[PDB]
RNA sequence: UAAUAGCGCCGCAAUUCAUGCUGCUUGCAGCCUCUGAAUUUUGUUAAAUGAGGGUUAGUUUGACUGUAUAAAUACAGUCUUGCUUUCUGACCCUGGUAGCUGCUCACCCUGAUGCUGCUGUCAAUAGACAGGAUAGGUGCGCUCCCAGCAAUAAGGGCGCGGAUACUGCUGUAGUGGCUACUGAAUCACCCCCGAUCAAGGGGGAACCCUAAAUGGGUUGAAAGGAGAAGUCA
């Protein structure tokens, strides 16, 4: 029923007229995804572009939303004893400081501050670390 | 430094000025042209255009057998002196693009001889560019100025080669062991520049008074503010000027008076006049030149000397750089006559500087340069600013061009029509035509200034501490990529149809004048008082962030 | 008759926003009402653009001192010169007579960043005569497009002569440039006499103050750095 072609902007010119085929004669919903750059590249498609128009950007997920997304991590993906840490105003910070918002980055600096906080035999996660994994982005 | 030239037109009788013309236009001309060529064919010419500096005395050495010739006599000291002055700045300026092209001839002449290709490197030289390009790597990278004037200096095939390789590689961490081509193209646009250079190998001049005193100002009997220079008293001309430009002249005839007043206790030398200029326009119409052509006065100005808090800075700044012209003299042990003159005329004016005239009394503003007003410049959008801070990260106010050139928008689409229009007729002109002129205006330098008096005005509005500007030399890559943004922009992937909208607006939205523009606004800025920073505009992005990240790329590199 | 389309501008929307607006909640919430920004999106019976050539030491943007005012700015006082510019008006014009010169044309064909293109009037000739900046096309322009011409783009063809680098077929013929003298405006509320390397002097009007006194006032505004040399295109 569906054909979702993942990073949507690295197959050749010459195969969009396939995937228009298919979804020409099969019913079929081929959903592109890709960075904004698959755009310019369905821009010069002069069919893709008028075939695969409606669109859905992904959030950038800034404001309290991700202040929740901050504590959603520690419960759901840390998995810690509870160390009250709370995700504070000061972390908060630190991590709307570093991560601008990607959920890559909020994923890539929490798993690497609790591998570091559990390698050095903290229980928890510092301010120390937590400064250390911001630097070593910025 | 913020000398600044006021202009008024001197009107005397046509004798008084039949004197002028003829003391000038055929004796003070002719000894400036045979300065010039004189000056050319000294033997050590080729030596000054080695190095940048041409000997203080030798224009003057040259001019005093020339004082007494029998087509270059009657001329007034300071006639002569302006003349010698002249010759060695007029010429200055000659022999600069003289030894630009004579000394680059013989340069390219030399490095044809002597630089080489790769493999001639390894037939001739042969040594392994890697090695000895990481070993002046760390030899420079590890004041570098010293480095930079000794690869300056190198010139032996096997070193100059290596060292312009190590400069033109990237002088530092570089993945890419490679790209010979640095000295390759070297010699390549060495050999044609030296077939290039080996095929190739109606009024006066102006009067400068590098003296204030040389101009003896007078109040006429009808008021009038009058002139007569140095070295000819009996012709007299009367101050043309107008209201705007009148408290500098009443000035210096104020100055002048309260100096003589004092029986010649105060210093000329912190009168607000610095030198003057005197030229001739150029009239319309016809009759002989002292008739047709407007004589014109151009002082330069200090204008901090204006207020008496002004005039302490100036009197601080002479104060500093003479002391010190005091003690550099005085460890010589030469003790020449004339010198102690020099010595002695230099405690003369320390004494002297310590008696201050009235200037009005102004509390300089005090500018704290963290703000940051960067200012964006462009094809589509002529000029834009940002206000930005950057201790914190918000910008206080953008404005566009539509919104700095209050009622100067329509000078600025009448003005990109002329460009087009002047443009079209310098083509149709191709090689044969007439002057190019016709039609011409200076419209673009009006705009050039209104744009800098509002993006000056709008960075003391909101306290900023320095105008950030991009530089220059990247005003070409610029413009050709924000066309090609452009473009994309509005043909996204058809080449075709991006070719075409590329040449339709090249034809019609012109290239600005992005030169007198950042002089204009450099020329503004260092008379309010706002240093001016240069930092690296984005490539993409819309106007309004290309500004806010060229000021916050300015405070980045500020902060080193 | 035709100007399609393109491209640049300018509005007019529409939306999204803040540099706004609003509110304190004081850095968030709305809002698009002004002001902007950023899109896109039309060309409305219309909004704003708007490119034929000229004319003023034009007016305004000013200095000092004092006051209010932190300053700006205001106000009062005193002084005032005309420079070099950018506009906005207003007005004038669509030039003549003399010379000296430049180019281009045998004849075709394509058609250039090529030229021309207004309104009447009389011809309907190719030109006058009156007007006249609204001036082919689009809201407004273009090197775009349309219409004519195209020898004066470039290319191709191609006749006779002479030469055997190239010429001639060429009439002021068509279009340029230069000089000399002339035509009009020569201004900034208007009119007149004047200066213009200097010069202002008069005479009106409207309005405002003032009942009314050429009593006084007012009858568009802005910006400054100039010279010289060289290089590139
Ligand atoms: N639902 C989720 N749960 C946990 N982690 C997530 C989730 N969604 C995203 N992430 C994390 O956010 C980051 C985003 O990486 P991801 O590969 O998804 O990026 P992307 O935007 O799809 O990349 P690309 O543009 O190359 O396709 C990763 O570290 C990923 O683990």
């Amino acid at each position: 029923e569906m054909l979702i072609i993942d990073e949507a902007d690295r197959l050749k010119p010459e195969t969009f007229a396939d995937v228009r085929d298919i979804a020409e004669d099969l019913g079929i919903a081929v959903v592109l995804v890709g960075t904004d750059r698959l755009d310019a590249v369905i821009k010069r498609d002069e069919q893709v572009l008028e075939r695969f128009r409606a669109h859905l950007r992904f959030g950038k997920l800034s404001g309290e939303d991700f202040k929740n997304t901050v504590e959603m991590w520690e419960q759901m993906v840390l998995k810690l004893p509870v160390s009250s840490n709370l995700k504070s105003k000061e972390m908060l910070r630190i991590l709307t400081s570093a991560t601008e918002g990607y959920i890559g980055r909020l994923d890539e600096i929490l798993r690497e501050a609790a591998i570091r906080s559990l390698s050095r035999g903290l229980k928890k996660i510092d301010k120390a670390v937590l400064q250390e994994v911001a630097k070593e982005y910025k | 430094a913020s000398q600044i030239t006021i202009q008024a037109r001197l009107i005397s009788f046509e004798s008084n000025r039949q004197q002028l013309w003829k003391l000038m236009a055929d004796l003070n001309t002719p000894l400036i042209n045979e300065l010039l060529c004189q000056l050319g064919q000294h033997p050590d010419f080729e030596k000054w255009q080695q190095k940048g500096k041409l000997p203080s005395t030798v224009v003057s050495q040259l001019c005093q057998p020339l004082k007494t010739d029998p087509r270059f006599a009657g001329q007034p000291s300071r006639l002569y002196m302006s003349a010698i002055h002249i010759v060695d700045y007029i010429y200055k300026s000659w022999l600069a693009i003289q030894k630009r092209l004579q000394q680059q001839l013989d340069g390219k002449t030399r490095w044809l001889e002597m630089l080489n290709s790769d493999a001639e490197l390894v037939e001739l030289s042969g040594d392994t560019l890697e090695a000895i390009r990481v070993k002046a790597a760390e030899i420079l990278a590890i004041l570098s100025k010293t480095l930079f004037d000794a690869y300056q200096e190198t010139e032996d095939i096997k070193s100059r080669s290596a060292i312009s390789y190590l400069l033109k590689n990237g002088c530092k961490l570089t993945d890419k062991e490679e790209d010979s081509e640095k000295f390759a193209k070297r010699r390549r646009q060495v050999e044609i520049q030296i077939q290039r250079l080996t095929e190739k190998l109606s009024l006066p001049f102006p009067l400068v008074f590098e003296t204030n005193e040389d101009m003896v100002w007078s109040k006429n009997q009808k008021g009038r503010l009058c002139v007569h220079f140095n070295g000819l008293s009996d012709l007299i001309f009367e101050v043309y000027c107008g209201n705007r430009q009148l408290h500098w002249f009443q000035r210096f005839l104020e100055d002048q008076q309260t100096k003589r007043k004092s029986k010649n206790q105060h210093s000329s030398g912190l009168f607000t006049l610095r030198n003057g200029h005197l030229v001739w326009l150029e009239g319309e119409g016809k009759g002989e030149p002292w008739n047709l052509h407007h004589l014109t006065l151009y002082c330069c100005v200090d204008n901090r000397l204006w207020t008496e808090e002004g005039t302490e800075i100036v009197r601080q700044e002479k104060a500093d750089e003479i002391t010190k012209f005091i003690t550099n003299m005085k460890k010589k042990s030469d003790l020449s006559d004339t010198q102690q003159a020099l010595i002695q005329r230099k405690q003369s004016t320390l004494t002297r500087i310590n008696n201050s005239f009235e200037r009005p009394s102004q509390p300089l503003y005090q500018g704290q340069s963290h703000i940051l007003v960067g200012v964006s410049l462009g094809l589509e959008k002529p000029a834009t600013v940002a206000v930005v801070d950057a201790i914190a990260n918000k910008v206080l106010a953008y404005r566009s061009i539509k919104q700095l050139l209050g009622d100067n928008y329509e000078l600025l689409n009448r003005q990109r029509r002329q460009q087009q229009y002047l443009s079209h007729e310098r083509h149709k002109a191709q090689k044969n035509f007439s002057p190019n002129q016709f039609g011409a205006s200076e419209l673009g330098q009006h705009i050039d200034r209104l744009l800098a008096k509002a993006i000056v005005a709008l960075a003391r509005t909101y306290k900023a501490g320095s105008i950030v500007l991009p530089k220059l030399g990247d005003m070409r890559e610029v413009v050709q990529s924000e066309i090609q943004a452009i473009a994309e922009q509005k043909f996204p992937g058809y080449i075709e149809g991006q070719q075409k909208y590329a040449k339709q607006y090249r034809v019609n939205v012109h290239r600005w004048s992005y030169g007198r523009l950042i002089q204009s606004i450099q020329s503004k800025a260092a008379q309010t008082g706002i240093v001016i920073e240069e930092g690296k505009q984005p490539i993409r992005g819309s106007p309004h962030d290309k500004a806010k990240e060229l000021a916050l790329s300015a405070y980045n590199l500020r902060l080193t």
